[PDB]
């Protein structure tokens, strides 16, 4: 939800209060893990794929499963 | 004959499906064709066989990579020609060039192999 914070000085009384809306944290979390859930699943099918080529077979995966 | 189709673009090569068989008439031509089949790399289905399967006469190697050969053949009523076989295959002799054989065989060996991109 939401949170605040207080700065005052020690032999002071004079505080300065702020607020913060934590929706914000919320969002950059929430796109950090999109993009590294996307980026590993990426790799794993770039990785697969390239194994299948290691494997160097002439025709295109569907016309192997056709033949 | 029933038993084979003309390969399209070609006077002298025929497959035959019941024996999976790509033929090339060494210097005769074909005839009658009311159908053709055009080439395409499934027709020469790779042959499987735990020990290669040897082969005797005059052998030439059309792809190392694919295991693909040319093996001379005369059919018993004497028709010289060539059948070009993809598999696990070994030469009792030597390989030979392709060089070796007729402009005849080699202009339908390109059309056969050299795809038309």
């Amino acid at each position: 939800n939401k949170v605040r914070t207080v700065t005052e000085i020690v032999n002071s009384d004079e505080k300065i209060q702020k607020t913060y809306e934590l929706a914000e944290f919320d969002l950059k979390n929430l796109s950090s893990l999109e993009s590294y859930e996307t980026l590993k699943i990426k790799l794993a099918l770039s990785k697969y794929m390239a194994m299948l080529s290691t494997l160097e077979m002439t025709q295109p995966l569907l016309e192997i499963f056709r033949n | 004959s029933k038993d084979f189709l003309q390969l399209k673009g070609t006077m002298n090569a025929f497959y035959a499906p019941k024996q999976r068989i790509l033929s090339i008439l060494a210097v005769n031509r074909l005839f009658g064709a009311t159908e053709t089949i055009d080439f395409h790399p499934n027709l020469l289905v790779y042959r499987q066989s735990s020990p290669p399967v040897r082969l005797t006469g005059d052998v030439y190697v059309v792809d190392k990579n694919e295991k693909v050969f040319l093996v001379k053949h005369v059919f018993s009523n004497t028709v010289p020609a060539y059948l070009l076989i993809r598999g696990d295959y070994e030469s009792s002799s030597d390989l030979k060039s392709l060089r070796d054989l007729n402009p005849w065989v080699q202009n339908t060996l390109l059309k056969l192999l050299i795809p038309d991109s």
